[PDB]
């Protein structure tokens, strides 16, 4: 038929475009960036009640000051995460310092579009684009706390808050209302919980959504169930009020 | 059946290779360009369509030199011309390295020909979207060559390709009859500038800039040089005179 | 150098070669595993296409990877062999370079990665296989069970099943596994496994295979008789109704 | 046999004051008993407030100074013009140098 | 319906290359950017487009050496590859020859780079448009790069969404912006004025405005945020 | 379906259509050539069609000097003719370097035949649309004519002809040898052999020629040369008794 | 480009089956029938030559029965040439094992290697599978007598009795009826011939259309003999059963 | 030189390995175990060039352990030793040969026989009642040639070894800090808890 | 350059046929008839030297080729595919046999080797099967005389006598009722001469017919003397005068 790297008549990459479709099919992940830090949440979305909910890992640590959230075909994200980890560490080996969040993200994105069937130059070795997207959260000393959306188009954008996956637009619209420049971190937490509860198929609880944050002080922590469960309760009471 | 025109290597049932012929269309859709073998050299000229006033004049050069003694001009897809000239350059360097002498014009044509021909052998490449007019001076005299996307080339008394080829062609035909002695290099220059103006009618809608070069034993010592300044102006003037 | 992209996206965002690989799994003989309080059992189903089959030399459905971890599959057979070799080698290499045997999760994550790579590489098709990987960590008493799909996704399971009519057995399982009271003995666990399998395979105690993993490399495959006694006991407990 | 190394003399010196730093070198370049030049400086400004001297075999010392200046520029490209910190510069030079662990730069480097 | 656009290796019976033409279209979708030059300077001005009011504006200006840089309209990762390859040839020029690379020369390099991707199977053409400015040994320079591999030197131009408004402006004020030598703050205002002929319909914020300047007394420098408030 | 038409695989009738369409191409130039053997010479006549008056007629040829001893005439489009020409020159010089003697006319035909055969069997090479007639006065064989085609065939001939009017020319010649009952032109001089060759070309195309309508190669013991129009003119006049 | 002509030989059908393997199995269904039966004191291999003329040579011919070891034979159903490529490979593997370990290769290990190769052709490299099924007969000291089957999918199984090629449903049903664990080699020989007698797509079973081999223990305990039957032997044993 | 000794008695194989590790002028360790277990019933002792010995040993262990799981079979001692012999014969002609000497001691559970194999760094393998690498033979072979009986108990074989180590401890310039003794029989592999 | 056909050009159809092999086989059927016969003390292979134009040269048309001084081959089908196959065949007899054991391969082994080359063309990426069938006749010391047929599939079989190409079915039937296992070489030549007659449409003489024998050792054809252990080639191509001479029967 046609190439895996061909243009549509509207000047779009078919395979890239079709990959964004697989992504909207994925579990929801949201990030909000405050000045006290950055928060990331994901909808675990378990297939069967026999599945161990702990074994679902959609928020991963890249370096001590960089966290990741994923949505899409999550098997595709394993090697991207590996390359991101290798990159932040290699950079530290070469320069005795933390890699900038921007630069790390730029390095992951380079990894995309590296697909095809013999594109004359070097080696575009990969049959298809990645079918997963990342929210890359981080801090550095030059640009403070930061949130990034990394698509399979090798493109990346900095958001102040951003949702991806099933009901991003739903979530995104809700974010566009609730986000202001002076959000506390504890606010941003409840906010992520709220917006997840709206768009999640199941009812929200510590067992089917997971929360994390990256703070300058402590770096990247993923919250435990007891910790998260308590923030669910915090919101339930908040929401029973005019 | 059909579909013989979809891959770059397929013979159609009348021994043809349609992808080469479609390439020829890319050529035909292009700017006019000509060559004139004078009596001790050659002259090259090409029509630079001025799309707008924003285009910086005198720049955006199109004629290219290969080594020091060969001029190349082409019509069609310009990046394809450039690619071809890069190859010509490595192929001329390679010749001079082994053999010391600058590459003789016919040998250089065969090098270009076998390369172009070679892109009509496989379906993993596309043919060349250009026709090239090239040549210059060696130890056997002046030589003018034209080369199509099929890899076909021959030696010409005069040559033309692009949108206005037939104006130029018929026009060039005149001089062949009228001067069996040949032209002055000096004469062929002005004579070339007229022909671009003539063959411009097929593109008369848009504005244009003329570009000439020449390679002549008495006039440039065997080296391909551009015509610029008070001789370019003189030949432009000579072209305006034969019109209105 | 065949590098044609066989696994690509289609406009709905599906990868059809990975999905057709799942179909190959549904076709394969059912497989199940359930986690005891201090064991894991693997139950599989014997093919009943033909007999005159030599039983002592036909490849069993459960494979030891290291001495403390087993893998069972569902789907293409020839495909599963390749996956098994790769992991057995990684089990050794991991021990050679880190002086520890693989954790069950590590090995799962390894196999998963291999499959994933085949969904994204020129000239190869994904694996027509889905796997259950079970055992105990080195120096650990807590049981481990993981499943793997042709897309390269893996996760942990209190109990789980794959292949033909796995959808049925999964239903039985979610209506029979109290996560707060796992079959706190080898017997209770081996029993619950047969109960699930048997209600899809039909009477054949020759159509069922069982393997039991206990802590510290205690791995034992049972003879039909041990299984036949397990069949017979629930025919009766049912025929008491 | 061919000897890929030579010695061009020179001495350099670097001192750290508590809010400043100096790096000095003579300007004579020699070979054996001959003076090649009375003025051929070997202490360089490489931007980002970093001065660097690679003294020993002059070809190697030149080559190394070129590579580092060029790695400052690429650092800038690759990290939105972040200033190269002196400690990062030093660690980067380690890697530059160690790249030729089995065909070394015949120089002693101070920044 | 048409069978001549599944790869870049196929001529239509008209003599066209649809895959190249499609990539051309990717550019026009990309947000507008404008280039112009006097004799002492060359300015890039680019309208970076966001996705959300929650998002950032895509950097459209890339620095290639100290005397050269470019603006991108189109598929971004392709401007990365292309610009990065330009940083390399600029570098090679300086390392091996101690010679700042001619702006013309970089233009030819881009053309030959892009051409290769339009004659060989399995490749795709570049889906990005680039405008390149620089000050070299022959003054200020502006270049327009197309993924077909067509590069032109021009006093001014624009590429992208509603590019034609700015481009028309430039065509008429040409006698006036080329004669503004030795005054860059005004060559910027003239550049910003041309880019306002392509707004439909938004106001230039500080967040979406991106100017780049390079000239006789100035190395390629990119102005963003507060630094551009001055021209609003 | 419709693909055994595009690449050199078999049709269900056992044919290679791509080869046939390549044979089709040999005639695209509308030129006729013929070759004939003297006692100690070998002649090739070919038509010379210059249509544009803007062309340099010295550069328009389909006769190639391959080595000092071997002449080659091509029927087909010039760029394939030149591709074959270069490869035969390369091959004939290599052969000399490796084996210490001049590459014989027939050996070179066989070698080019095998190269042609390769394109009929590999899908990525197209056949070349040419027929190659090789002539020489070989030191072991004598006057020699060997011909190759896009199928990969190679054959020696007493005499031969190629192009659109080839059957006319072949029948013409056949008749003469049938009459004379020898496999060659019993003539001591190559001039009178090229004259026979011209005559039988004129008497079968039903056209007359000037000096610029023809091309002539002669092969002698250790030399192959092409004639000037001025010498062609000389035989042309002599032809008109 | 060339992507068009690509049959895509290693893709899954929407039901998750492999076209070429499925189709290859079909090919094998048209091939001469071959049978393996394992007795308590041996293995029998019997096979029907698909083609025969009266001019064909009987003794000088092989198409069904091949030695791999001095301990392992195969019976072939399918593309003869595709089988020899796979046979030679297996023969080399067994020697590799012997050179490494100074022990003869256990039958299964040889069988697994060979199935793994077939398996590869169905997962990468864009090539057609081998159009071959193999019945394996052999002895090792870990499991004694063994009987294996392998097919184009790269799948293998162990058997007491098994058939490949044409009319396997008929043959399987027949062996299933008369097979007993306590069978001796003389019994299995007869059961094999008689199963072939009732599945032949041809009128009567003669010696010259049959190939025969047996793997025994013989007179000397410890050694195993491979007997590949001569035409006259096959003929004689045909007489000693209720045939001819 | 490092001490590598072995003797196979009636129904068991005994391996004795020196415990010293010396880097130039210091004895860095006195508690070194110069053996790897290959199978439950196969032990390999090794001595030679510093890095090569353990790298080789562990490489061989991995390969035997992988074979074992792949087949659920424990390869025979003769087979294990043919594998090792080929691995050294490959390396002797490689770019940097492993300079390692080995004894293989194993109980062939199939034949109920102890077997002992001696192989040097260059692939020379031989099967022996008793063997030693390096200088170790020069002191002890006159002792074994004398006292060795094919029908010795393990106790007798342990005594014969005790003699050998004494001869070594008195005539050898180097202090090898004693030996570790290991037995491979039908019940597998055990280390003599106290020797000398 | 850039050979991108790494995928196979012969696939299995759903019926289970290998199309390209069937088609190749078909191209053989339409080829000129050639035949072989095994006698007690020799082999003969024969074919028609069908001249296109009578301007073409008869000798130049070889269809009968020495492979080994004791092995000959002939074919039906696409002649260029054959010429190529002959040269691979001769080279392989040296490369995988003469240069290793110091003697020429036995006839069956050389055959299985040609078979190998052919099989690969039915499976390797980017190629079509060969459009030929060969009959190959030889004598080695341990198998004596033998005659094989090799097809584009890679399959081969030994024959007492056979034929391929156009008139194969008639020829095979005629051969079947004239072959006994007590023919001298000379008899089998005569029979081959008969069987060819039917298939040869037109002129039938020593210049339109090609014939080879794999027979006795010709120490007259050795080229050297002095090593009694080295006898002549057993292969001999008959002369037109030889054929014509016994055409009087």
């Amino acid at each position: 038929d046609r190439g895996v790297s061909t243009f549509s008549p509207e000047g779009r990459l078919f395979q890239v475009e079709y990959s964004l479709e697989a992504i909207k099919l994925g579990s929801t992940a949201i990030g909000i960036a405050t000045k006290e830090g950055v928060v990331l949440g994901v909808e675990k979305r378990a297939t069967s009640p026999l599945l161990e909910s702990d074994s679902i890992e959609k928020i991963v640590e890249i370096d001590r000051h960089i966290g990741c959230a994923m949505s899409g075909l999550t098997a595709d994200a394993r090697s991207m995460i590996e390359h991101a980890r290798t990159a932040a560490v290699t950079h530290n080996l070469y320069y005795d310092e933390d890699i900038n969040v921007e630069s790390l993200t730029q390095s992951v994105c380079d990894l995309a579009l590296r697909f095809g069937e013999g594109a004359s130059g070097e080696e575009r070795l990969m049959s298809r684009p990645f079918g997963v997207a990342l929210l890359i959260a981080g801090h550095d000393a030059d640009d403070g706390y930061q949130l990034f959306h990394a698509e399979p188009s090798g493109t990346f954008y900095r958001y102040n808050a951003k949702a991806i996956g099933s009901g991003s637009e739903g979530a995104q619209a809700e974010l566009l209302n609730e986000w202001h420049s002076s959000l506390t971190l504890k606010e941003a937490e409840l906010l992520v919980l709220k917006i997840l509860k709206q768009v999640m198929e199941e009812k929200l609880d510590e067992n089917n959504a997971q929360l994390s944050c990256i703070t300058k002080q402590d770096g990247f922590k993923i919250y435990d169930n007891e910790k998260t469960a308590e923030l669910i309760k915090e919101l339930k009471e908040k929401e029973a009020a005019e | 059946g059909t579909g013989y025109d979809l891959s770059n290597s397929v013979f159609s049932p009348d021994g043809r290779n349609f992808q080469v012929e479609y390439a020829v269309k890319a050529v035909e859709n292009g700017t006019t360009s000509i060559g004139i073998k004078c009596n001790d050299g050659v002259v090259f000229a090409v029509e630079k369509l001025i799309t707008s006033k924003l285009l910086v004049p005198q720049k955006n050069v199109k004629i290219q030199v290969v080594d020091r003694h060969i001029g190349c001009v082409y019509s069609g897809l310009i990046p394809d011309g450039r690619h071809l000239v890069n190859r010509g350059r490595e192929e001329a360097a390679s010749f001079k390295k082994l053999y010391k002498t600058p590459i003789p014009i016919p040998a250089f044509a065969d090098r270009l020909g076998q390369y172009v021909q070679a892109h009509t052998l496989y379906n993993s490449v596309r043919p060349f979207g250009v026709s090239t007019i090239f040549g210059g001076v060696d130890k056997n005299g002046a030589h003018l060559y034209m080369l199509e996307p099929s890899g076909s080339y021959w030696g010409y008394k005069g040559a033309a390709t692009g949108k206005g080829r037939q104006s130029a062609k018929a026009e060039l035909e005149k001089l062949v009859d009228h001067h069996p002695e040949g032209l002055s290099a000096r004469e062929a220059v002005k004579q070339a500038a007229k022909i671009i103006y003539l063959a411009h009618e097929d593109n008369k809608e848009k504005d244009f800039e003329l570009e000439i070069s020449w390679c002549s034993l008495s006039e440039t010592n065997g080296l391909h040089k551009f015509v610029k300044g008070d001789l370019l102006q003189e030949a432009i003037d000579f072209a305006q005179k034969e019109i209105n | 150098g065949y590098d044609r992209a066989l696994s690509i996206f289609s406009p709905d965002g599906h990868i059809f070669q990975v999905e057709y690989a799942l179909e190959a799994v549904k076709r394969g003989t059912c497989a199940v595993g359930v986690k005891g309080k201090n064991c894991v059992v693997l139950g599989c189903e014997r093919r009943s296409t033909l007999k005159l089959q030599d039983t002592r030399i036909t490849p069993s459905k459960v494979s030891k990877i290291d001495s403390h971890v087993v893998l069972s599959f569902s789907g293409l057979n020839a495909d599963s062999r390749i996956l098994i070799e790769k992991a057995r080698v990684e089990a050794q290499s991991h021990r050679l370079t880190l002086e520890d045997p693989v954790t069950v999760e590590y090995l799962t994550r390894y196999v998963a990665g291999v499959q994933q790579r085949y969904t994204q590489s020129g000239g190869v098709r994904p694996f027509g296989v889905s796997t259950l990987i079970a055992g105990f960590d080195p120096r650990d008493d807590e049981p481990k069970l993981y499943q793997t799909e042709p897309s390269g996704i893996y996760s942990s399971w209190s109990a789980q099943t794959i292949g033909r009519n796995s959808k049925t057995v999964r239903e039985f399982l979610e209506k029979n596994y109290d996560r707060k009271e796992p079959p706190a003995t080898v017997e209770e666990c081996v029993k619950l496994t047969v109960r699930s399998l048997l209600e899809v395979v039909q009477t054949g105690a020759k159509n069922i295979e069982i393997t039991v993993v206990k802590p510290d490399s205690d791995i034992v495959a049972l003879s039909s008789e041990e299984i036949n006694q397990y069949v017979t006991q629930i025919e009766q407990e049912k025929q008491e109704q | 046999q061919f000897n890929p190394y030579g010695d061009n003399g020179g001495t350099i010196l670097g001192i750290a004051g508590e809010d400043f730093a100096v790096l000095a070198g003579d300007t004579r370049n020699i070979t054996d008993y001959s003076i090649n030049s009375r003025y051929e400086p070997k202490v360089f400004d490489c931007g980002d407030n970093i001065v660097m001297s690679a003294n020993g075999f002059a070809a190697d010392g030149d080559a190394l100074v070129k590579r580092f200046k060029n790695s400052v520029k690429w650092y800038h490209f690759d990290h939105n013009d972040k200033k190269l910190s002196i400690n990062s510069a030093a660690r980067n030079i380690q890697h530059l140098l160690y790249g030729k662990r089995f065909f070394p730069y015949y120089v002693h480097t101070i920044i | 319906r048409n069978n001549y656009d599944g790869d870049t290796v196929t001529f239509s019976p008209t003599g066209r290359l649809f895959q190249v033409e499609y990539a051309l279209e990717a550019i026009k979708q990309g947000s507008v950017t404008v280039g112009l030059r006097s004799n002492t300077h060359a300015v890039l001005v680019a309208l970076k487009r966001n996705a959300d009011e929650l998002s950032s504006y895509q950097k459209k200006i890339i620095k290639c050496d100290e005397h050269m840089g470019l603006s991108l309209a189109g598929l971004a990762p392709d401007a990365r590859v292309l610009s990065n390859y330009l940083r390399q040839q600029c570098n090679y020029s300086s390392l091996v020859f101690n010679r700042k690379l001619a702006v013309e020369r970089a233009g030819h390099l881009l053309c030959d780079k892009a051409q290769k991707n339009t004659q060989s199977y399995g490749g795709r053409p570049y889906g990005v448009g680039l405008l390149i400015i620089g000050y070299d040994k022959s003054g200020a320079h502006l270049l327009e790069f197309q993924p077909s591999g067509n590069v032109t030197e021009l006093y001014g131009t624009a590429i992208g969404a509603r590019s034609q408004g700015a481009k028309t402006y430039l065509e008429r004020t040409l006698d006036t912006f080329i004669k503004i030598d030795g005054n860059p703050d005004e060559l910027i205002k003239a550049g910003v004025e041309a880019i306002s002929q392509s707004l439909r319909d938004e106001s230039l914020t500080v967040d979406n405005l991106s100017i780049a300047i390079v000239g006789k007394d100035t190395p390629f420098t990119i102005y963003d945020g507060e630094a551009v408030a001055k021209y609003i | 379906a419709g693909y055994d038409r595009h690449i050199t695989i078999f049709s269900p009738e056992g044919r290679l259509y791509q080869v046939e369409y390549a044979f089709k191409a040999t005639n695209q130039t509308n030129i006729n050539s013929l070759a004939v053997r003297g006692k100690d010479c070998t002649v090739v006549i070919s038509q010379k069609k210059v249509p544009d008056k803007l062309l340099d007629p010295t550069t328009v040829s389909y006769i190639f000097c391959i080595s000092r001893t071997i002449g080659m005439v091509v029927n087909g489009p010039i760029p394939d003719a030149r591709n074959a020409a270069l490869r035969a020159k390369a091959e004939a010089a290599e052969f000399r370097y490796k084996y210490g003697y001049d590459m014989p006319c027939d050996v070179l035909a066989k070698r080019m035949a095998n190269l042609s055969q390769i394109y009929t069997q590999r899908a990525y090479m197209r056949p070349l649309g040419v027929i190659l007639t090789f002539v020489s006065v070989d030191e072991e064989l004598g006057p020699s004519i060997y011909k190759t085609d896009p199928a990969g065939y190679y054959v020696g001939y007493k005499a031969t002809a190629t192009g659109p009017k080839q059957q006319e020319i072949t029948t013409n010649l056949e008749n003469h040898f049938k009459k004379s009952k020898i496999d060659h032109i019993n003539e001591e001089s190559w001039e009178k052999v090229v004259e026979f060759a011209i005559t039988h070309m004129i008497d079968a195309l039903g056209t007359e020629f000037s000096k610029n309508d023809l091309e002539v190669g002669v092969a002698t013991k250790d030399k192959f040369f092409t004639l000037s129009a001025e010498n062609i003119e000389e035989r042309l006049v002599a032809i008109a008794e | 480009g060339s992507r068009r002509y690509d049959s895509r030989t290693t893709i899954f059908s929407p039901e998750g089956r492999l076209y070429q393997v499925e189709y290859a199995l079909e090919s094998i269904s048209h091939a001469g029938t071959a049978i393996g039966i394992m007795a308590s004191d041996g293995i029998v291999l019997a096979a029907e030559r698909k083609v025969t003329s009266t001019l064909l040579e009987q003794d000088t011919s092989t198409e069904k029965l091949y030695k791999l070891n001095d301990k392992i034979a195969v019976a072939v159903a399918g593309l003869t040439a595709d089988a020899e490529i796979l046979i030679n490979t297996a023969r080399i593997h067994a020697q590799n094992y012997l050179k490494t370990y100074n022990e003869d290769i256990p039958v299964e290990i040889l069988v697994r290697r060979l199935s793994d190769i077939k398996q590869g052709y169905t997962q990468h490299g864009g090539l057609r599978p081998f159009g071959v099924s193999f019945i394996y007969a052999g002895y090792d000291d870990r499991y004694g007598y063994q009987l294996y089957t392998s097919n184009p999918s790269g799948n293998y199984t162990g058997w007491k009795a098994i058939s490949v090629g044409a009319n396997t449903s008929a043959a399987q049903t027949l062996l299933q009826m008369d097979y007993k664990d306590d069978m001796k080699v003389d019994d299995a020989i007869e059961l094999a011939l008689k199963t072939l007698s009732k599945t032949t797509d041809s009128s009567a079973l003669t010696y010259d259309r049959l190939e025969f081999a047996t793997i025994r223990k013989g007179a000397n305990d410890g050694e195993v003999y491979q007997k590949i039957f001569k035409p006259q032997e096959i003929k004689d044993i045909l007489v000693k059963t209720g045939i001819t | 030189m490092d001490i590598i000794l072995g003797i196979r008695v009636q129904d068991s194989v005994i391996l004795a390995s020196s415990k010293a590790v010396t880097r130039g002028i210091s004895v860095l360790k006195d508690s070194d175990d110069k053996t790897r277990q290959l199978s439950p019933h196969t032990l390999m002792s090794f001595a030679g060039e510093a890095g090569d010995t353990v790298q080789f040993a562990e490489y061989i262990q991995a390969n035997i352990q992988l074979y074992s799981i792949r087949e659920d079979y424990e390869l025979s001692p003769q087979a294990v030793s043919s594998f090792v012999r080929q691995e050294l014969a490959k390396s002797i002609r490689s770019r940097r040969p492993y300079q390692v000497n080995v004894l293989i001691g194993g109980y062939d559970k199939k034949k109920n026989k102890p077997e002992l194999y001696q192989i040097d760094y260059l692939g020379t393998k031989v099967e022996l009642p008793y063997g030693a690498h390096g200088y170790s033979g020069f002191y002890t072979f006159s002792l074994l040639d004398h006292h060795y009986r094919p029908d010795m108990t393990t106790e007798e074989g342990l005594d014969l070894l005790k003699l050998c180590v004494q001869e070594l401890e008195k005539r050898m310039p180097m202090d090898f800090k004693g030996v570790i003794v290991k037995i491979v029989d039908k019940d597998g592999i055990r280390q003599v808890d106290d020797f000398q | 350059m850039t050979d991108r056909y790494s995928f196979s050009l012969t696939t299995f159809s759903p019926s289970g046929k290998l199309g390209q092999i069937d088609y190749a086989l078909t191209a053989v059927k339409q080829g000129v008839t050639s035949l072989g016969i095994k006698a007690t003390n020799g082999v003969v292979i024969a074919t028609e030297k069908k001249s296109s134009s009578p301007l073409a040269m008869s000798e130049t048309l070889s269809k009968v080729s020495l492979l080994t001084p004791d092995i000959g081959a002939v074919y039906s089908g696409m002649g260029p595919d054959y010429r190529v196959l002959v040269d691979k065949s001769r080279k392989v007899a040296h490369t995988s046999y003469k240069r290793i054991y110091g003697e020429y391969p036995p006839t069956k082994l050389l055959v299985s080797e040609v078979a190998k080359i052919m099989q690969e063309a039915t499976q390797s990426g980017g190629v079509r099967p060969f459009g030929v069938s060969l009959l190959i006749a030889g004598h080695d010391e341990f198998n004596g005389f033998s005659l094989y047929q090799v097809d584009p599939s890679g399959s081969y079989f030994p024959w007492k006598a056979t034929a391929i190409g156009k008139g194969s079915v008639a020829a095979k039937t005629f051969l079947e009722k004239r072959w006994n296992d007590e023919l001298e070489l000379e008899d089998a030549i005569h029979i081959a001469l008969l069987t060819l007659k039917e298939s040869v449409e037109g002129e039938f003489n020593g210049d339109t017919i090609e014939l080879a024998i794999i027979g006795d050792e010709n120490p007259d054809l050795l080229g050297y003397t002095g090593i009694p252990t080295d006898k002549g080639p057993r292969f001999r191509k008959l002369t037109s005068q030889e054929i014509n001479d016994r055409l009087e029967a």
